[PDB]
């Protein structure tokens, strides 16, 4: 298949007052040649929201493109920042109008929706551009099964920052040992409202 | 016409030192419809082994029987019960004979040795097999294979605990087929764990949901 | 069939590829020149595949960059070269796609020596080695072996020698002619090689 | 999936299951299904998930531009005109089966589409995988005239039995009460460890704060 | 489906079943679509691609009415008459027939359905076309019949008919053609939906009753 | 076969109190044509034990000829009730026929009910069996229905349902399926379940059979017009 | 999978990973690739398992009764050729084999390469699996008939650490095994390749590593 | 093609049409073969299968009425009488059709036949048998049709159907529903063959007609 | 893939192949032995194709023909053995063909030196000169161009060592090594030649 070609995954979960999304770090080629060991999954829209795309390596960077287009025309037009869910519908909006010419790739969104109350966002889609706000976790990529399982087993609600982490390393970590095509490494990335962290794990290179 | 279909379900298979327990989700069902609440995967062949197995049901049932007649045979010519070891190189032969129209079959020999130590074997369609630790089968088992790598070798944790007994290892069994009904729609139903000791064989049963 | 090879340091980038010009059942040419392709502020665009594709997409590719920096007067980074590069190949890929393999690399003041890996579906990444062909099944797993981040460029150099071996022993298209491609100390240079 | 449909005494009640399955696999154990159009006009949706969500979102600005323009109260059967039209324009592969429910002028009123672009004026509806359960029950336990109670318990005891004896529906029952002067939406109508710090190794850390 | 015309001394009835699809996806289909007050059509085939010509023609026919205007003045059971009382501007059943014609025949590439027109005129009195798959129009001056079922009652009504049938008994052999039809089809039951069409006034009944 | 022409419908098969009680209707379909509404499609194996199909009317004849050479065969060799082959024999021996059929890639296109009572305590009917010429209580446990499949996939349960019958009356059954039910309880939630499918489903008829396999061995009810 | 074999100044090394995948999923990463065929002769599987268990051991069986029957062990020759001739018998029925039959026996050290083909190529450095092209650049850049034990050894790590490094479908546990003239020693019974990355490439352990 | 069946009072008519083939390759063919002389069969698909399996079926008759045989002693139309007064030694209708329903079943991976075996005997009385295309026998109490032309006429002859009808009317209305199939299938034509069988005697009648209306 | 040449004479006939046993998109070997499959009694058969085939065929003809000399006690002739070799080639044709493709060589006192050609389609005739795969399109032109009746073994040695040039030069698989026979003075030699 299409997603075989570069394979990967990407993560993310929700705590009290904190949100973490993780990934991989491969770029497949043919389906078990390694080529490179750092292709990051997860790009920053705004301080408040997060995107980590899976699947296609090219329609995953056209995309990063396009929504940064979007999204810096969005702020600099109403200078301000975006709200998660606009831009989780404006994503849902892009991947609906290639209907039938799709870029081959399966994000999420991940973010703090303010009200300043900042409570965790975190959305789904597939190529078509199918939703699902999830509240406790959203799993994408071809290690999806694995991951789902390490999810409902390990998950725990109303996690501080540091279990969270442990939590959701050891479910990526765990789903990535599991599948051939996707692991050489792994990005966790946790966002609180003062502060973020990002650490690399020691994984299984192979 | 294809000759093959897919009944659903799952079998999850754990060892200890001096233990193995096998759990199997009864559900059978074709496609989005259930045949049936009650169709047990898990069959007995001596009075220290089991083999339970997910695939085509007709399949595992023919394979099951034959299998159980092949090893009274054995105790009837050769005059006495075969161990794990000798079970699974017939098992191995016997999926092996049909390489070329294999069983939909994917199967877990579970079962404890003449040394009183717990031993399985996961099996292939077409006879592929070693021993394991742990091992499923079926719909769920891409669900439950991690969590319990995780849980059992614990190659990602950097402090670990190795404290295993046979309550803690049967409530692990029955989380994990709980999960498996929960992310798996194929899983579901009635379960049923087979727990063998040096002593024998004990059945225990649990509801799960119904969906 | 078209090989291709390139390494990136703190203080040099090479790359290296066949010099063979293939048609049917017969070598074209020994010394085939359609494969690099040097840019003007210190950049260099490596194609594989067919002919036809590598001379339409490197010429594009080449009389756009100069354009740019004509038009604008100035020499273009190579980080913006090699997206550049990705999104036109990527244009093409659903419509009229070039079967094109590029290893992009060049020097920057902003980021150094750059070298990025790039297939025919216009997957890119930048890389500290990389390579393309069935030739590059043969070489890659030697680049891990060798590599280290203080090569000089005679170390580096020795251990492109030791991939032409490879590829002259063991691989089936039994490749002996290469050329070279080397980028330090603000220069660009060319070597023929025959092992 | 089980989306169902029925008519009561001056009221449409629908009523859907909240599961979404990715193949074999659960992705979201309480999805929502039933869609808003208008105040008095809603759907149910079965097909292609994304097919659905984007046909429901612009049936339902394009009934608010009509509203806003005409300024009178939507239509049930301009609802069924927009979504068949827009239906057979790419010819059955916009696969989007889906009950609309409403009350207008013309009194209650519930429409099949299906994904082809043709429609039926129906007393009751169902569409999804779980489809045939809700109708059995449905045939077996419908009525000519009924309340606004008994619709709704004969619409849950359909979800559940959809929810029961199919594979592909599951999870709570949600149902929607439009009635004339407005809607009332029940989304629970039925509902039927801790790792150590330092466990996981890392290879680098480090912190910027915003 | 059987859907089925048959002109009599004082008119057209038209009949039809009602199931629609092994799966019964509906059993109150409304086959018989209302063109205009003095005129009426069956359909058969593919239900969207029915819908749609029906709706195209729908509007066709009231720009036709509203184009036939002239400028001055001049001069379980339903049933009502007509507001044009000496048809000075309803539609002619040719001229809806043909554009139907027309309509089907530029899309033979994918449109499958079987049309049969009927109604009353002021010129040829009463009418019946059969629109064929392919677009082919043909007056049919005594009967035409279609769909599945209508394979079954082919030689029933053949044998049946007469020139001059009073009203009952072409309702009756109308409706024992459709309950043949039903009882020897797989594809065609439910309630018996018949539209008699005369010079006046147009009447609707409903059966529900089926063979031994 | 190489694929149906002449197609039966659903057959519904339950328990209840004095025995089993297998239902039918006698439509055969060529395609899309009910070509024959007379057919019998609930055959009697012996005293205890009936069989019903849908799919293939031709490979169901074939399966009935061959259970009944089995049935004389098993009286010619009998001395004894006991010797007699319960359901639980003939749906094994159906089974075991599917699945070899299965192997080669040419199925009998049908999928089988076999229905009866599994024990010999409750009467003396097989001491002298004849072929060509009030009810007791029968325990759950002593009574059999069983399914077979295509694949030769096979199970068996208080009530089966084949064919059409297990999205529409299986539903039914599995809401108003109770044990110990009486005669009239029994027909009617049949007649329910048979008046669901003929209402919504386009192959079925509404004129039934039903069998009542009892003490007083398998009774063939005169067929029936469903009421409305 | 990355099987890889190699003459040297004292015997031969052969050496194999332990990943066992049904596609993308990782199934076993504890699977026995060298098998012990007799005393002096061993094999090594790629391609499929169960054809190649099964028919090494019947390769085992056949060499057993030969040596039973003339009183003579069997040369890596003979063993080549009686598996050539039973794998080619199954020409045109969908095998999938790669082995590398390396032993000692009375004409000296001997290293041979079979297939379902019908293969019976001769030679005194092989690879096969999917990392084989990589195992061969590392092998063919430093191989030396005059090394001595220990440095073939870490040459024969080295390789099959790469091959699983680049390969997606090799990794697992590395097995090192030494054939010498009276038998063959397990130098490496089992290795994670994790620690292997982690002293090869990446000692420092203070970034990810880049590629 | 119309191949039709149907009993009436002390006896059965079986009746069929000539046309063979969108080019008419014949036009005078014996869709009505006898078997035996009191059991005829009436044939339909291809004519290759159709005549291959009734040879065999009247080779299999006369094994069958040889073996009957007791040993001692006892006791423009055409029409014939039956050698057999009593039937101490034809066979029965039923038997016949069921070996050629296993002969059609057996075979039936290519074999695409469809028959209508109309009969007499002094057990069952008059007697019709239907075997369809996958080798499925039914037993048509009242009339059998079948044939591409046979759809044509469903209605025609479940409405005129009577329980004990005259040999006349019988003959009117299976002579006027192949005159109908003929007229509405173009597949079917030519002249109309029909053979009337009782207790004692068989004609067989030629019809050479056609439709206004 | 597998490139064979032979050619035939008066006072000589020599045979040449390239070494090389190949796998996917790698050699296993520079010196392949699994072409080259010489009888007693001054005969060869030159395989081409696949390894197993070559191996399986080759093996069959040679022990049948053993078996032949020694159940008669003689040497068969090399019309015979090319005769018969084609008949079992052929047999094996429509069941399951073997893809290999045949030059017999051989001395008999009865015809000369004898050389015969064959493809996978069991098709024969003698020839004085002949070869087998891609590389017969470009080795067959200069065999026809230099080659003379009266040839001596070093002219035809010098016309082999052309043919190998030529390979190496245009063919895309640039073969460089080669393994030779010489049928000559009621002797056989072997010969191996690189470049
Ligand atoms: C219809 C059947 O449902 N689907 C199913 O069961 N699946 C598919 C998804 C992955 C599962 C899986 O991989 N399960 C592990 C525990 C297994 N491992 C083996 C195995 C056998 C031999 C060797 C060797 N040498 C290594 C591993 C056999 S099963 C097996």
């Amino acid at each position: 298949s299409i997603y075989n070609y570069n394979g990967g995954c990407v993560l993310g979960m929700s705590g009290s007052n904190c949100v973490a999304i993780a990934c991989d770090l491969r770029l497949g080629a043919n389906t078990f040649t390694t080529v490179s060991t750092k292709f990051s999954k997860i790009f920053k829209m705004n301080n408040n929201v997060y995107v980590g795309l899976s699947g296609l390596a090219t329609d995953i960077q056209t995309l990063y493109e396009i929504l940064r287009y979007r999204v810096n025309l969005y702020e600099v037009r109403q200078d301000a920042e975006m709200d998660v869910e606009c831009f989780a519908n404006m994503l849902s909006s892009i991947l609906y109008s290639n209907r039938f010419s799709p870029y081959f790739v399966n994000p999420i969104v991940v973010g703090f929706k303010l009200k300043v109350n900042y409570e965790p966002y975190l959305t789904a889609y597939d190529l078509i551009g199918a939703k699902c706000e999830t509240r406790d976790f959203v799993v994408n990529g071809v290690t999806s099964e694995q991951l789902f399982g390490m999810c409902e087993s390990l998950y725990v609600k109303d996690q501080d920052e540091n279990g969270l982490f442990e939590t959701i390393s050891q479910c990526l970590l765990s789903a990535l040992d599991r599948d051939c095509i996707s692991g050489w490494g792994a990005e966790v990335l946790v966002l609180t409202p003062e502060k973020i962290i990002k650490k690399k794990l020691k994984a299984r290179m192979d | 016409w294809y000759p093959y279909i897919d009944n659903g379900g799952t079998v999850i298979g754990l060892t200890g030192k001096d233990y193995v327990i096998l759990a199997a989700d009864t559900r059978l069902s074709l496609s989005y419809s259930i045949y049936t609440r009650f169709c047990p995967k898990i069959s007995k062949l001596t009075d220290k082994c089991i083999i339970g197995s997910s695939g085509m049901q007709s399949d595992i049932k023919t394979l099951h029987s034959l299998l159980q007649k092949k090893i009274q045979l054995f105790v009837l010519e050769h005059s006495h019960y075969p161990d794990i070891h000798v079970i699974a190189r017939l098992l191995c032969v016997i999926l092996y004979s049909r390489r070329f129209f294999p069983y939909y079959a994917f199967n877990i020999l579970a079962g404890v040795d003449e040394n009183n130590k717990g031993v399985l074997y996961n099996y292939d369609s077409v006879g592929s097999y070693c021993e394991a630790t742990h091992s499923c089968v079926g719909s769920g088992s891409q669900l439950i294979l991690p969590i319990l790598d995780n849980r059992v070798e614990q190659k990602n944790q950097l402090i670990k605990n190795t404290n295993f007994n046979l309550g803690d290892d049967i409530n692990f069994v029955k989380d994990a087929i709980t999960s498996a009904t929960e992310r798996d729609i194929y899983t579901g139903d009635k379960t049923l764990i087979y727990v063998i000791d040096k002593m024998g064989i004990n059945v225990n049963t649990l509801d799960l949901k119904q969906d | 069939m078209d090989t291709l090879i390139g390494l990136r340091g703190n203080n040099f980038v090479v790359l290296a590829a066949d010099t063979y010009s293939i048609n049917s059942i017969i070598k074209l040419k020994n010394d085939d020149n359609t494969k690099f392709y040097d840019i003007h502020g210190n950049k260099c665009l490596l194609l594989g595949g067919s002919i036809g594709d590598r001379l339409q997409f490197g010429e594009f590719i080449r009389k756009n960059v100069h354009l740019y920096q004509y038009q604008n007067n100035t020499d273009m980074f190579v980080k913006s070269f090699a997206f550049f590069t990705r999104k036109n190949l990527a244009y093409y890929l659903r419509r009229n796609p070039f079967e094109v393999n590029c290893l992009i690399a060049g020097y920057d003041k902003k980021d150094g020596y750059q070298l990025y890996w790039c297939d025919y579906l216009s997957n890119m990444d930048s890389v500290n080695k990389g390579a393309h062909g069935y030739g590059a099944y043969l070489v890659s797993a030697i680049l891990d072996k060798y590599y280290h981040e203080n090569l000089t460029v005679d170390e580096a150099l020795d251990i492109f020698k030791l991939c032409f071996e490879e590829l002259k022993k063991r691989f089936l298209l039994t490749q002996i002619n290469y050329e070279l491609r080397i980028m330090y100390d603000n220069k660009v240079e060319t070597q023929y090689v025959t092992v | 999936t089980t989306i169902c449909g029925l008519v009561c005494q001056n009221a449409v009640i629908l009523g859907a299951d909240t599961r979404a399955t990715e193949g074999p696999i659960v992705a979201d154990k309480n999805c929502s299904k039933l869609h808003y159009i208008s105040k008095n006009i809603w759907c149910a949706g079965a097909g292609v998930a994304g097919d659905l969500e984007h046909t429901t979102l612009w049936l339902q600005h394009n009934v608010e531009l009509h509203r806003l323009n005409t300024n009178t109260q939507p239509r049930v059967s301009m609802c069924v005109s927009r979504l068949t039209q827009e239906l057979f324009k790419y010819q059955g592969y916009k696969v989007c089966a889906i009950v609309l429910g409403g009350v207008d002028v013309n009194g209650p009123q519930l429409y099949g589409i299906h994904p082809h672009g043709s429609s039926c004026l129906l007393p009751f509806t169902a569409l999804g995988s779980g489809s045939l359960n809700a109708m059995a029950v449905l045939e077996a336990k419908y009525r000519d005239n009924m309340t606004i109670e008994e619709g709704k318990n004969l619409v849950c005891e359909a979800i559940c039995a959809g929810i029961f004896n199919d594979l592909g529906s599951g999870g709570n029952v949600d149902i929607c009460v439009i009635t004339k002067d407005s809607y009332q939406h029940i989304r629970p109508y039925k509902e039927p460890t801790i790792y150590p710090k330092g466990t996981t190794p890392i290879l680098s850390e480090k912190i910027e704060y915003i | 489906t059987t859907i089925i015309g048959i002109i009599y001394d004082n008119g057209v009835m038209l009949a039809c079943d009602s199931r629609t699809s092994t799966f019964i996806s509906n059993k109150c289909s409304r086959k018989i679509n209302r063109i205009n007050e003095n005129l009426y059509v069956c359909r058969s085939g593919a239900s969207a691609h029915s819908q749609k010509i029906i709706e195209i023609i729908k509007h066709y026919c009231v720009s036709m009415k509203n184009e036939n205007r002239k400028k001055g003045r001049f001069h379980t059971k339903n049933k009502y008459f007509y507001e044009d009382k000496f048809n000075d501007y309803n539609p002619l059943v040719e001229n809806v027939a043909h554009i139907t014609k027309k309509i089907i025949y530029t899309n033979n590439n994918f449109l499958s359905c079987a049309l049969i027109f009927g109604g009353y005129d002021k010129i040829k009195k009463q009418q019946l076309y059969a629109v064929n798959l392919n677009g082919s129009i043909i007056e049919k001056h005594d009967f035409a019949v279609s769909g599945s079922g209508s394979i079954y009652i082919q030689s029933y009504l053949q044998d049946k008919y007469k020139k001059f049938m009073t009203k009952k008994e072409c309702f009756n052999l109308i409706l024992n053609c459709v309950k043949y039809a039903m009882h020897n089809d797989n594809s065609s039951g439910g309630l018996i939906r018949i539209v008699n069409i005369t010079k006046s006034f147009v009447e609707e009944f409903t059966v529900v009753n089926t063979q031994m | 076969t190489l694929g149906p022409v002449v197609t039966g419908t659903s057959v519904i098969a339950i328990k209840y109190k004095h025995g089993i009680m297998i239902a039918a209707d006698r439509k055969a379909s060529y395609g899309s044509y009910a070509k024959f509404q007379n057919v019998e499609r609930i055959f009697k194996i012996n005293n205890k034990t009936v069989m019903g199909f849908s799919g293939e009317l031709a490979d169901a004849q074939y399966l009935h000829e061959l259970l009944t050479r089995k049935n004389i065969n098993n009286l010619s060799e009998k001395k004894r009730k006991e010797d007699m082959y319960t359901p639980q024999h003939y749906h094994s021996y159906v089974s075991r026929v599917f699945y070899v059929r299965k192997n080669r890639i040419d199925p009998l296109f049908n999928n089988i009910i076999i229905a009866g009572i599994n024990s010999q305590k409750y009467d003396n009917n097989d001491d002298n069996v004849l072929l060509y010429t009030e009810y007791k209580e029968i325990h759950k446990d002593d009574l059999y229905i069983g399914f077979v499949d295509m694949h030769g996939t096979n199970f068996c349960d208080d009530y089966i349902t084949t064919g059409y019958a297990r999205y529409f009356a299986l539903t039914l059954l599995r809401d108003h399926y109770k044990d110990n039910m009486t005669e009239e309880e029994a027909r009617i939630l049949i007649n329910e379940c048979l008046r669901i499918l003929y209402f919504r489903d386009a192959t079925s008829s509404n004129f039934i059979q039903i069998v009542k396999v009892t003490s007083k061995g398998v009774e063939y009810e005169e067929p029936y017009i469903l009421p409305c | 999978t990355t099987t890889l074999a190699f003459k040297f100044k004292d015997g031969i090394i052969v050496a194999v990973d332990s990943r066992a995948s049904m596609g993308s999923f990782i199934s076993s990463q504890n699977v026995e690739k060298i098998i012990e065929i007799n005393k002096n002769i061993l094999g090594t599987m790629a391609g499929g398992a169960a054809d190649c268990l099964y028919w090494e051991k019947y390769l085992g069986k056949i060499i057993k009764i030969y040596e039973l029957r003339n009183n003579e062990k069997i040369s890596v020759r003979a063993a080549s050729t009686i598996l050539s001739n039973i794998l080619y018998q199954y020409k045109g029925y969908g095998l999938c084999c790669g082995i590398i039959l390396s032993g000692y026996d009375h004409t000296g050290f001997n290293m041979f390469y079979v297939d379902d083909s019908g293969k019976k190529v001769e030679g005194n450095l092989f690879s096969c699996g999917s990392g084989s092209t990589y195992a061969y650049s590392i092998l063919d850049s430093a191989y030396d008939y005059n090394l001595n034990l220990d440095q073939a050894v870490e040459l024969a790590r080295n390789a099959i650490y790469h091959a699983t490094f680049r390969d997606g479908g090799s990794g697992g546990k590395v097995r090192v095994f030494h054939i010498h003239k009276n038998g063959y020693d397990k130098i490496i019974e089992g290795e994670d390749v994790f620690d292997l990355h982690y002293h090869y490439t990446n000692p420092e352990q203070k970034d990810q590593y880049v590629m």
